[PDB]
């Protein structure tokens, strides 16, 4: 199973 | 035996062809099990390994809402990446991403891993301690600063720590039969001359799972790294691999050439020679 | 910044002829990702050739097995043509069964 992000994970 | 799991993202720009492709993969060992491609006539992930089908919906309606959700997120992260660089718009860029947990012969975590790479140059990867970057040049400095003010690292460390070894455990039962099975190489000894006076011996390892494998030649006990030619390991299409090993030897000398072969599917590691 | 494709060409069982097999091709150490690859049949392209998902390996490359279905015979050439940003023209490698 995959881990979720979320939008702060960004570059 | 050891085990891990990862997962491969791959994020690629193509101006003028539309957003950027994501697609990832998961692997349990040298099994794939799943795939998402937002390029997909409709984008899901969809199961790769017969061990995987049972899960439930729930886990694939998961499993798809994250990548849905990174192939946006890796949309944007592309376009900042191209700002660090000072890139133009009208190149084709990638994010590479590969994600996941070892586990030792104890089904023990062992390590963590995250590591991204730009246009194939590593870019920034967690540090084994699971809380610390490291950054390969000041545009991946920028990412870090991020996201060290964004506490990356912990979700990480918790991740790998947590669901990423439940789930490779889970996954390693679902599929007992087959990732935990080593099939040992099925080895041959081929001869052709090349000539009058040298012949080529090739040591053949097929069938094998795990890809892991070690092939060697040995002249008179000696390792004959220089003059061996090496493929790498291949996949044959049903789960195994190949591999072979080829050495050019003075025709007559060919019985003082020995193969070895190491393999987890072997108990005893191989000596083979040319049976003529 | 680019990296060339390796190319290796060969059989899914050990080749005999008359009995179906698969004819592999696996393009391996590449970047970036896009590649064309065709399976070849004396010298024609093959139509219905399937291939694996997009990983890559450690150090970042890319690879991918393209796999059909075939008959080996004593007098059928097979072969596979890459192309890559790296390269100027398609790359062909033939299948030797031996190899």
């Amino acid at each position: 199973h995959p881990v979720a992000e979320a939008d702060y994970f960004e570059y | 035996g050891s085990h891990s799991m990862r997962y491969f993202y791959t994020a690629m720009s193509r101006p003028g062809r539309g957003e950027p492709r994501f697609i990832a993969v998961g692997y349990v060992d040298d099994t794939q099990f799943v795939r998402f491609d937002s390029d997909a006539a409709s984008p899901r992930t969809e199961p790769r390994a017969p061990w995987i089908e049972q899960e439930g919906p729930e886990y694939w309606d998961r499993n798809t809402q994250i990548f849905k959700t990174n192939t946006q997120t890796y949309r944007e992260s592309l376009r900042n990446l191209r700002g660090y660089y000072n890139q133009s718009e009208a190149g084709s860029h990638i994010i590479q991403r590969m994600y996941g947990c070892d586990l030792g012969p104890d089904g023990r975590l062992l390590r963590g891993h995250d590591q991204s790479a730009y246009d194939g140059k590593d870019y920034i990867a967690l540090n084994e301690d699971l809380s610390s970057w490291t950054a390969a040049d000041t545009a991946a400095q920028i990412t870090q600063r991020k996201w060290e003010a964004a506490r990356v690292a912990e979700q990480l460390r918790a991740y790998l720590e947590g669901l990423c070894v439940e789930w490779l455990r889970r996954y390693l039962e679902n599929g007992k039969e087959t990732l935990q099975r080593a099939d040992p190489p099925k080895t041959h000894v081929t001869h052709h001359p090349v000539s009058d006076h040298e012949a080529t011996l090739r040591c053949w390892a097929l069938g094998f799972y795990p890809a892991e494998i070690t092939l060697t030649w040995q002249r008179d006990g000696e390792d004959q790294t220089q003059d061996t030619e090496l493929v790498e390991t291949r996949p044959a299409g049903d789960r195994t691999f190949q591999k072979w090993a080829a050495v050019v030897v003075p025709s007559g000398e060919e019985q003082r050439y020995t193969c070895h072969v190491q393999h987890e599917g072997l108990p005893k590691p191989l000596t083979l020679r040319w049976e003529p | 910044i680019q990296r060339t494709p390796k190319i290796q060409v060969y059989s899914r069982h050990p080749a005999e002829n008359g009995k179906s097999n698969f004819l592999n091709c696996y393009v391996s150490g590449f970047h970036p990702s896009d590649i064309e690859v065709d399976l070849l049949k004396n010298g024609e392209r093959i139509e219905k050739v399937e291939h694996s998902d997009l990983s890559f390996s450690k150090d970042w490359s890319f690879y991918l097995l393209y796999y059909t279905e075939f008959t080996p015979t004593e007098k059928d050439e097979y072969a596979c043509r890459v192309n890559h940003v790296t390269l100027s023209q398609p790359k062909i490698v033939k299948w030797d069964r031996d190899m």
